RNA sequence: AAACUUUCAACAACGGAUCUCUUGGUUCUGGCAUCGAUGAAGAACGCAGCGAAAUGCGAUAGGUAAUGUGAAUUGCAGAAUUCAGUGAAUCAUCGAAUCUUUGAACGCACAUUGCGCUCGCCAGUAUUCUGGCGAGCAUGCCUGUUCGAGCGUCAUUU
RNA sequence: AAUAAUUCUCACGCCAGGUCGUACUCAUAACCGCAGCAGGUCUCCAAGGUGAACAGCCUCUGGUUGAUAGAACAAUGUAGA
RNA sequence: CGUGAGCCCGGGUCGAACGGCCUCUAGUGCAGAUCUUGGUGGUAGUAGCAAAUACUUCAAUGAGAACUUGAAGGACCGAAGUGGGGAAAGGUUCCAUGUGAACAGCGGUUGGACAUGGGUUAGUCGAUCCUAAGCCAUAGGGAAGUUCCGUUUCAAAGGGGCAGUGCCCCGUGUGGCGAAAGGGAAGCCGGUUAACAUUCCGGCACCUGGAUGUGGGUUUUGCGCGGCAACGCAACUGAAC
RNA sequence: GAGACCGAUAGCGCACAAGUAGAGUGAUCGAAAGAUGAAAAGCACUUUGAAAAGAGGGUUAAAUAGCACGUGAAAUUGUUGA
RNA sequence: UGGUGAGGCACCUUCUGAGUCCCCUGGAACGGGGCGCCAUAGAGGGUGAGAGCCCCGUAUAGUCGGAUGCCGAUCCAAUGUA
RNA sequence: UUGACCUCGGAUCAGGUAGGAAUACCCGCUGAACUUAAGCAUAUCAAUAAGCGGAGGAAAAGAAACCAACAGGGAUUGCC
């Protein structure tokens, strides 16, 4: 809603920044198996269960 | 505001008038810090920011 | 009309977070805890579930202070300076 | 170095111009902020941290001078163990004995002996 | 006769069996005894030049000090003055520190970044008001200190 | 108070007002129902005509023209007769 | 080759280990168990994609246009709306720019999709304050204990004044949580952004708290006058109870 | 430190960003997923296409190893031949 | 009753053997053939394929060191309250 | 009036301590049913699982109000 909680309001920001996709440079590391970033969430697919 | 009035102070010398605040939706904190209109904020932004 | 229908009017929240396990099962009524049971000292969990201990014991999480517990007591817990350090 | 500040100059430095160093660190790290919205800042946080823990070190020493012959030292100063070596009985207090034990010990204590030698 | 249906082979598909491996598991044996109110285990939020996760760390934040090694890190420029260096490294060791909000969690609460009280310093005409900074204020119990209560009770004055 | 005090419940003059929320949807696509599901989910504002009337029907302000489409018109259907 | 389980060889692919014989050993032989896990068929280009009246012309964009955009025409919701706002719930879906694949059960140049940036400004709105139904501490009492009852009791319970202590006064009685719909101090108009507005800008106000000056009022028998009265006036002392 | 153990449907649920992603109001439930090559040397350049890509050409011992990557069975499918 | 300690344990820490000799196959020898060497070391792993001698380590001691505390073999000091 | 003593209190008085985690093994309390008996009720499962309290590197026990009946052994613990 609106009216945040500001404890929730915290955890949407923690939320946002982490549904980003992974840098390309990353995928060159002499060793990596990172291909794709496996936790992305989506606000019509996944709830955050606050 | 409080801190952030006293702080400008401090740092850039800047007189403030009135300060108004935000949290952003990333969770920083954003701050509208209104200059005195005895002085050009275009003009400090110059030279003490370097926002030129 | 105790399926599609009924599912329309669940917009309460009976669950709610918590302080001590982070979890969304502090119950907002009662103010208990459903997973570390937390108005209380003591936290919640029992032997008839062993997956549940697993879960929260002691190897979980950061162990900010246990982790070097481990190499002072092998040094025989030291006191001091390695014999003329630079600096007072 | 440019942003670098090594660790063997600040040594030989004192409290009063540690502080003055480190409010002009500071002061760079701000303005190399601003610029950089608009690598040597990795060199000034290090700087700032190093000025810091030698500031600490400094205070600390002086403080277990000052304390060296004082009863009670507070919880910083005081030595961390275990909690529970800390409850432990003390050398001199697990070391004292009874009266009539000691009576017992100065007199037939241990012998070294041996057999089969007559 | 072609088409269609059925069978086989070659090649090409779908699928991931089989073969070989393996920084993993499992069981046995040997040695050791070390969490926490000096704030533990757990939780939340943050920190990288360029990072989402993992790992590490806590506003001194992919870390500082100290010691040892001795020339790196690496996906790109950035360190070339760090080349006698008085010393690189996502190195090893680790005896000094830092350690955000919480949590047995401790001013009262908390579905609130809520509401308080005491002391000290600084600024605003300020012992009382306002703001900033620092140090504090839980419960039970123990020893002692000091201030008391009770015709419970002793002696004297009276 | 008789030589100055005094009500600062009269007028004017001085200073300050901390912390958190604030975007957007609120539904035949932003909520719940495994979904962009004919279901369900609290409330405020409520024009003109006809008409007893927030009945039905038509229109204005505002908003849509979104629901796989094209061609034929057999049986059997579903809905309207 | 063998009655047979099987064994051996030739041809093709492949790239790092493997076999015979004698003993020892076992998680040692599959067609089924509405067996388990994974993969794949016929059905089959089949059932179907038919509620909410409905679309058409031109032009532009574009490789491509029934479902992109502009204009024109035709319609529907018909104010208990397919409109304008919100509470709960959701969490960036908001806005701009761009776009290969996947998603939008047809397409797609379009999008609540994907990628990069931006966006939420308060003394006056709300929370915060109060208490309601109710919940939890304290004193106590149970219970082997996790804990249960208790909310004023069979408690030495607290709150203020004067100059880190001293001296006074009162006491019947002594906690907290609990409403974004209850109670409650105080803000309106105009303008402004791609996205905010009772929040920003301009103007004009209001409340609370704290200080404190001028003017005015009262008072030389110390704390105002007027009206028959209902009452009036700019003030016009007021401690505990 | 070892093994007459298991060898990726086995061995712990986890050889991998595993008590993770995900489900449930909640107590709790809980996966799948290893292997190019010695070395990225991970296909320059030309041409067709709007593009994805294709055809030449090149790297490699090998692309009958092209990141949908060691080998590549069967079910099922396409072409050719009988 | 005090003393003085060898070292002998317990702690870590540096160092200690021998081919990259010739030919063939191979992309690359760690393969095959020949000629040698070390071994108190032919456990294990890596290196472009099966490596004792290419590299790390592995086997015996003994040396470059330093932290602390446990034990005794020789020797030297004394004295009686109660 | 003053000074003692006894008992009961206050204090953000000076100095301390307890809680929580962990619980594989250890010391206690509490405490089932499935199951066996070819049924079932005592019994058995079992003085076990679950629940609660408390420690350590081990814990507990432990130097006989013991065992014996013998020509007597001689704290505790563990194995056969
Ligand atoms: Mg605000
Ligand atoms: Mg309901
Ligand atoms: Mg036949
Ligand atoms: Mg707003
Ligand atoms: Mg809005
Ligand atoms: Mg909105
Ligand atoms: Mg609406
Ligand atoms: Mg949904
Ligand atoms: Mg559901
Ligand atoms: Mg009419
Ligand atoms: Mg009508
Ligand atoms: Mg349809
Ligand atoms: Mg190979
Ligand atoms: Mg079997
Ligand atoms: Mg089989
Ligand atoms: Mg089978
Ligand atoms: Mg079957
Ligand atoms: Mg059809
Ligand atoms: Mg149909
Ligand atoms: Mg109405
Ligand atoms: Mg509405
Ligand atoms: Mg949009
Ligand atoms: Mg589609
Ligand atoms: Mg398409
Ligand atoms: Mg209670
Ligand atoms: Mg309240
Ligand atoms: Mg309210
Ligand atoms: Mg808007
Ligand atoms: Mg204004
Ligand atoms: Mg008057
Ligand atoms: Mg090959
Ligand atoms: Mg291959
Ligand atoms: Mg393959
Ligand atoms: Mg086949
Ligand atoms: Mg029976
Ligand atoms: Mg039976
Ligand atoms: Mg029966
Ligand atoms: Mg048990
Ligand atoms: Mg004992």
């Amino acid at each position: 809603p609106s009216h945040k909680t500001f404890r929730v309001k915290q955890k949407l920001a923690k939320a946002q920044k982490q549904n980003r996709p992974i840098p390309q440079w990353i995928r060159l590391r002499t060793g990596n198996t990172i291909r794709y970033n496996a936790k992305r969430r989506h606000w019509r697919k996944t709830r955050l269960g606050l | 505001k409080a801190q952030i009035k006293q702080a400008l102070k401090k740092l850039y010398d800047i007189d403030t008038v009135k300060i108004n605040t935000l949290i952003r939706p990333d969770g920083s904190k954003k701050a509208f810090a209104r200059l005195t209109a005895d002085v050009d904020a275009l003009d400090i932004a110059a030279t003490k920011l370097g926002l030129v | 009309t105790k399926g599609t229908s009924s599912f329309g009017k669940r917009h309460t929240k009976t669950h709610g977070l918590c302080r001590r396990c982070g979890r969304r099962s502090l119950h907002n009524q009662k103010k208990v805890c459903a997973s570390c049971g937390y108005p209380a000292a003591k936290t919640r969990k029992y032997n008839w579930s062993e997956k549940a201990k697993r879960r929260k014991t002691t190897g979980t999480g950061r162990l900010r202070y246990l982790s070097t517990v481990s190499r002072k007591f092998k040094n025989g817990f030291q006191t001091g300076v390695p014999k003329g350090s630079k600096g007072p | 170095s440019s942003g670098k500040v090594k660790a063997g100059a600040l040594w030989s430095k004192n409290k009063d111009e540690l502080t003055k160093q480190l409010g002009e660190l500071k002061t760079e790290l701000g303005q190399l902020r601003i610029q950089k919205i608009v690598n040597k800042i990795h060199d000034l946080r290090k700087s700032i941290a190093r000025v810091l823990t030698i500031i600490n070190a400094k205070q600390r020493a002086q403080l277990r001078l000052f304390y060296k012959n004082k009863k009670y030292l507070p919880l910083d100063l005081r030595a961390k163990q275990t909690r529970a070596i800390r409850r432990r009985l003390s050398k001199e207090d697990a070391s004292r004995v009874l009266e009539k034990t000691k009576k017992r010990t100065t007199h037939f204590p241990l012998r070294k002996f041996a057999v089969k030698a007559a």
